Parts: C-alpha cells; sequence; structure tokens
C-alpha cells in the first residue's frame, strides 16, 4: 500500500492523459500530486476513481 | 627512428634496448610514433598495438618485429594441415615423424561431443582408428590422456559434474617415450627454441635453447636449464638433438610458403621471432609441438636472462641494423656459431 | 560544487602538461569526466568534446598559446588521426556476470569484436559483429552508450550492450578471422588482469565496471516498477482492454 | 605568475579530496 512517491501516468478514455506522483493508493481511487495534463493544465492536487481510469504505466520511482 | 611501443616494465627491454643502442647509437628510440600521423621507421611493439596498413603500404618505410599474416604455423589447426600437406608432397622429410598431430574442437555447452566430434571428421577418424595408435591428450584451452573415443566420451561427462563453461578444447598426441634424467629426479621435460625471420625470407635458429621440466617426475630441481648446459646427455647426441632441431624448422617454415601464400605470408620490411617447442623422446628423438610467435622470454629465468640478451644482441644485428646501413652489408656479415641461416631467399 | 570539478579536472589534466598534443590532453579530460563523473554526479550535462574544450578556453585562457581558432583547431585534430577508423562492441549477458570477448586468428589477445565507405558507426559495428559472432545485434544497440579511446592514430569506440543470452550457439560468419568466441567472467578479468592476453578490454576496465553496476541498478529497479505496475493494477479497480 | 598561483589553487583541491 506504500505505493507513494512512485511518479505514474495515467492515459484516459476522455481523450486525456495525466502524469504526476501518486499520494494515495486506495481500492476506489488514485490521487496525485504535482499532476500535469497533456491538454496543458497542472495541478497540485487530482483525485481519479478506478472506474474513469483506463491504462496506466509506472514512469518513475521515489527519490 | 626507433619506435619502442611496448611497455618498460616488460621483461625484453633491457635485452633489446641495450642491443637497439649497441649496434645504431646514431638512430633515436622513441616509444609512442602517432606524432607524424616519409624515411626509414623501425617499430618493435606488441601485435595488437602495430601499424599494419603503414607496413604492408609503405614498405622502404616501416619496418617491424612481425610478419602480418602467418597463422599458418602460429594457429595449431593450420599448423596440422601444413605439415600434412608437405609431407603428402615431400614424403621423405623427417617433419611427419617429429609432428605431434593436434586438433582442436567447438564444444558448445549444451551441444554433444558427438556432434562437435562429427564437426572435425579430420579428428574423428584419428580417435576411430586405434590399432597401436598414440594415446591422445585433451588440452582445455583439465589435461587427460585417452585412446578411445568413448574414452573421451567420458571425460566430457566429467566437466559438468565438476564445476564445463568452457567451449574450445584441444586433442593433441601424447607419447609415453620420453627422456627421464636421473639428475633431475626423471622430471618430464621439453625444449623452447627461437627462430628469428628476416624478410622474405631468411631463418635462423639460435643454437642456445632451454630445457624446461615439469616438477612432477610421473603424471634435481631447477625449473629451466639451458639444453646446452645438461650434463647428463652427451655432447655427441646433444648436437644431433640440434640437428634434428635445425632440420625441422627448415622443413616447417618453408612448408608453410610453398603450401598456401595467403595463410603464412613474410614481408621484406619486418623480421619475426618464434618459440619453436619440441620433446625429446627415449630413442633420443625431437618431437616438435607448436610454434608460438611473441613467446614469453619471461620463462627463461632472471639467472639465465643471458641467454635472452644474446639472442636480442642477434635479432638487431642480422635485423634491425641493415634497415639503416649499407647494401654491402650482406657480403660482409660473418656467421655467429649460435644463430644458424638454415634458410636463405629471393623475395616473391 | 559543480565548477569546482571543472576546476580540479584542469588541476589534473591541463596542469600536468608542463614541461614538455594539448589537444589530446583535452580529449583525455573529455573522456575522463564523460566516462566516470557521468555515473557518479549523473546530474551533470554530458557535454561534447569541442564544448568542454571550449568551457577551459573561456575560464583558463592563460592555458591557450596561439590565436588559432578552437573549432579549427579540433578540426585539425581528427584531420591528423583520419588514418583508419575502428568501432566496437563490449556485449555482456543477461545476468551481468560475462562479457562475451573474441581472440583472432593471428593474435592470441583476446578484445571486443571490431572493425565502411559510406555506412556510420552503428552500421559499421552491426555488421562486424554479424561477421565475427553471428548475432545480428541491431535490436540491442543503444546508440547514446559508448567509450572511446585512440590507439597509436586508430580510434576505438566501443558501445556497450547487456542481456545477451548465455545459452546461444555463436559461430562466425568469417571462419578464418575469429579463431575463437568465448564467456569471460567479469570479476576474473579484474583479478586475471595483471597470464592471459587481453587487448582493449585492460584500458576501459573502470568505465565497463562503472557500467555495469549502472546497468544493474536500472534493471533492478525495473523490476520493482514492473511490480508495482501490476501491484496497482490488481487492485486499482476497473482496469483491463476495451478500446 | 602561472607558475607561482598554481601553487595556490591546486591547494584547495588536495586539502578537500583526502
Ligand atoms: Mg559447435
Amino acid at each position: 500500500s506504500q505505493f507513494v512517491g512512485f511518479g505514474v501516468q495515467v492515459e484516459l478514455k476522455d481523450g486525456k492523459l495525466i502524469q504526476g506522483k501518486i499520494a494515495k493508493a486506495t481500492s476506489k481511487g488514485l490521487t496525485l500530486n504535482d499532476v500535469q495534463f497533456g491538454d496543458g493544465g497542472k495541478s497540485q492536487a487530482f483525485k481519479v476513481r478506478a472506474s474513469r481510469l483506463k491504462d496506466l504505466k509506472v514512469l518513475t520511482v521515489a527519490s | 627512428l626507433i619506435v619502442v611501443s611496448i611497455d618498460p616494465m616488460e621483461y625484453i627491454y633491457k635485452p633489446l634496448t641495450h642491443a637497439l643502442k649497441k649496434y645504431l647509437p646514431q638512430v633515436e628510440i622513441v616509444s609512442n610514433l602517432p606524432e607524424f600521423d616519409e624515411m626509414k621507421v623501425f617499430h618493435y611493439g606488441d601485435y595488437e598495438q602495430l601499424d599494419m596498413d603503414k607496413l604492408m603500404e609503405l614498405p622502404n618505410n616501416y619496418f617491424t618485429n612481425s610478419y602480418i599474416y602467418r597463422k599458418a604455423l602460429i594457429r595449431k589447426h593450420f599448423l596440422s594441415h601444413t605439415i600434412q600437406t608437405y609431407t603428402a608432397k615431400n614424403p621423405e622429410s623427417i617433419l611427419k615423424k617429429a609432428y605431434l598431430e593436434s586438433f582442436t574442437i567447438d564444444l558448445d555447452y549444451a551441444e554433444f561431443l558427438d556432434d562437435a566430434l562429427d564437426e572435425n571428421w579430420e579428428l574423428r577418424q584419428e580417435l576411430e582408428n586405434e590399432s597401436q595408435d598414440k594415446w591422445w591428450i585433451v588440452k582445455p584451452s583439465g589435461i587427460r590422456v585417452f585412446k578411445t573415443i568413448e574414452d573421451l566420451q567420458a571425460i566430457f561427462d566429467s566437466f559438468d559434474d565438476e564445476d564445463s563453461q568452457l567451449r574450445h578444447f584441444i586433442i593433441q598426441e601424447y607419447l609415453t617415450n620420453p627422456l627421464l634424467l636421473a639428475s633431475m629426479d626423471n622430471r618430464k621435460f621439453h625444449i623452447r627454441c627461437y627462430v628469428v625471420c628476416r624478410g622474405d625470407l631468411q631463418v635462423f635458429v639460435y643454437d642456445r635453447m632451454l630445457a624446461l621440466f615439469a616438477a612432477k617426475p610421473f603424471v634435481k630441481d631447477s625449473s629451466v636449464l639451458e639444453f646446452d648446459s645438461i650434463e647428463e646427455i652427451p655432447n655427441e647426441r646433444k648436437s644431433n638433438i640440434k640437428e634434428q632441431i635445425h632440420s625441422i624448422t627448415n622443413d616447417v617454415f618453408l612448408a608453410a610458403v610453398n603450401v598456401n601464400r595467403l595463410n603464412f605470408q613474410p614481408l621484406p620490411n619486418a623480421f619475426e621471432t618464434y618459440g619453436v617447442d619440441f620433446l625429446i623422446d627415449s630413442n633420443y628423438e625431437v618431437k616438435l609441438l607448436e610454434i608460438n610467435a611473441f613467446p614469453d622470454f619471461k620463462q627463461t629465468g632472471k639467472d639465465l636472462k643471458n641467454l635472452i640478451d644474446e639472442l636480442f644482441d642477434d635479432t638487431v644485428k642480422y635485423c634491425v641494423t641493415p634497415i639503416f646501413n649499407e647494401n654491402r652489408n650482406k657480403t660482409d656479415d660473418e656467421t655467429d656459431p649460435n644463430f644458424v641461416k638454415v634458410i636463405d631467399y629471393t623475395s616473391n | 560544487s559543480v565548477d569546482r570539478i571543472l576546476e580540479d579536472l584542469l588541476v589534473r589534466f591541463i596542469i600536468n602538461c608542463p614541461n614538455e598534443r594539448e589537444l589530446f590532453h583535452f580529449e583525455e579530460a573529455s573522456w575522463f569526466y564523460t566516462d566516470f563523473i557521468k555515473l557518479m554526479n549523473p546530474t551533470l550535462p554530458s557535454l561534447k568534446i569541442k564544448s568542454f574544450a571550449q568551457l577551459i578556453i573561456k575560464l583558463c585562457p592563460l592555458v591557450w598559446k596561439w590565436d588559432i581558432r578552437v573549432d579549427e583547431a579540433l578540426q585539425q585534430f581528427s584531420k591528423y588521426k583520419k588514418s583508419i577508423p575502428v568501432r566496437g562492441a563490449a556485449i555482456f549477458n543477461e545476468n551481468l556476470s560475462k562479457i562475451l570477448l573474441v581472440q583472432g586468428t593471428e593474435s592470441d589477445s583476446w578484445s571486443f569484436p571490431r572493425g565502411s565507405k559510406d555506412e556510420n558507426d552503428i552500421d559499421c559495428c552491426i555488421r562486424e559483429v554479424k561477421e565475427e559472432i553471428g548475432f545480428d545485434l541491431t535490436d540491442y544497440i543503444d546508440d547514446n552508450q559508448f567509450i572511446e579511446r585512440n590507439i597509436q592514430g586508430k580510434n576505438y569506440k566501443i558501445f556497450l550492450i547487456s542481456g545477451v543470452s548465455e545459452v546461444f550457439n555463436f559461430k562466425p560468419q568469417v571462419r578464418n578471422e575469429i579463431d575463437k568466441i568465448e564467456w569471460f567472467d567479469f570479476k576474473k578479468i579484474s583479478k586475471t588482469m595483471y597470464n592471459i592476453k587481453y587487448y582493449l578490454i585492460n584500458s576501459m576496465m573502470r568505465p565497463l565496471s562503472m557500467w555495469l553496476r549502472h546497468q544493474r541498478q536500472i534493471k533492478n529497479e525495473d523490476q520493482l516498477k514492473s511490480y508495482a505496475e501490476e501491484q496497482l493494477k490488481l487492485l486499482l479497480g476497473i482496469t483491463k482492454e476495451e478500446q | 605568475q602561472l607558475e607561482f598561483y598554481r601553487k595556490a589553487l591546486n591547494f584547495n583541491v588536495i586539502g578537500r579530496y583526502d
């Protein structure tokens, strides 16, 4: 469960792609710190649910 | 110019540079030659760190201590085939008797040995026909003896249970007729000999040679001895032993020129030196094993080093000096009793 | 600091120069900090031959003697050394334990497989490995990793490959050019180094070793990225392939 | 000049490394 710090990339079915480092991993949701979107938007806090998730890749490990 | 690319720590520096100053003091010893990168340059270095194009292309400019293509003698595989063909032409020669036939084998760990034995048919039969045949040896290029192919089958069965992660093997005819000296604890010995090769093409057997003994009498102490210093061997048998050495080296050097020009090939702008190994048999017959280029001169101890000095003298006197002197040099030279000109030629 | 290194580099190389070529000293320093500072200070920039050579001209302009151009002098140095260029590959196994070496038909020294009128460095390496080993290295070649040293004129540029199969039945395409091919336990080579004859590998025992470590951390962690890729999918709910 | 200043700069590298 201690998957914190692992910078992950999330590809989505809506047409969007979101990178950003993981803050919380739960069976219902994935929460991201410093989330960068392939639409030109950067936010410091993102909450995405299990259901609204399509593709995932684990970009980098923690420092 | 004198390009001594070889390491100063290395053995043949004091015997080679002290002869490269005794004969050529008006010439300058230089370490690395890639500064200039047209006149006369001699270069003594190591095969891998030598410039080949600069030698086969500017012949009268560059001069070295090695020939480029010369695998016919140095490589065991090419050596066995070279004497075989020379003998299949001139059967009258000694070479066949002196030669201890040695095969090689590509053995991938997964791959069987019958298939890597069927890979070398030339060996297959030498092991298949056994009637009175010489007991064979297997170098791991451990050291073992056999006669059957099925004898060798079982040796290869050992290797896995003993570690194996080895591909290249050598098979040679091991003869149990050696010379056991009561003065030497009957320790098994072989002889190392230095041959010199000036241009296209002169051959010189250096007649000071070393007897090298394995510490175990059967498979008093004095590791390396000049063979010309053995008090046990008679002088009239010792000199015949030397004669056989001179005849083998005669028949085996031209046996390369005349077989295929592309395999062994000498340059008029270079000179070469090899370690011709033999073995004295019980009935006082010498049997050669291998000719090696850039041999380890260090083997001849720190005592018996003058053996390597007198050699480096005669290699500079008969090889490096005519590069810079006159054309009168040839008829002016005097024959040393320990540097015999076994072969003479007219290039190409 | 970053400039404390650049300083020390000139103190070791640029200052060993007196008393009596400076283009080699410049290449050597660039190699030192390219095949050592890279693996140790991973953040730092991998500045080129010309660039790093210019970088010194701005900080120590007292060391430069003539009025001849920077770029013009590196052209001149490469112009001098333009005899025969050599390229090769250092092929390591899957476990990063052994390197695959070749021994020539004329020499008993063990070097990396090495050796075109128009083709580039990568095509030369692919073609020479395919001719001396049989394995067509096309699939494994990474263009951004290599070591370089010029031996008495000839330039040697060796590429670095890992994950190659130990089981593979290697055989030469050119039969009488490569006498033997064998895998060498890396740890052993390092200990044997100073009876067995090794050509180029000896000049790069340190960078090869460092690179092996780098290629191991990157492999061990890449495994924990695949682990977590799975370990997160098998809990992050609705995860499949609909398209 | 360079010879002398070199006796002051290289000192800040030997004394800091080991
Ligand atoms: Mg095979």
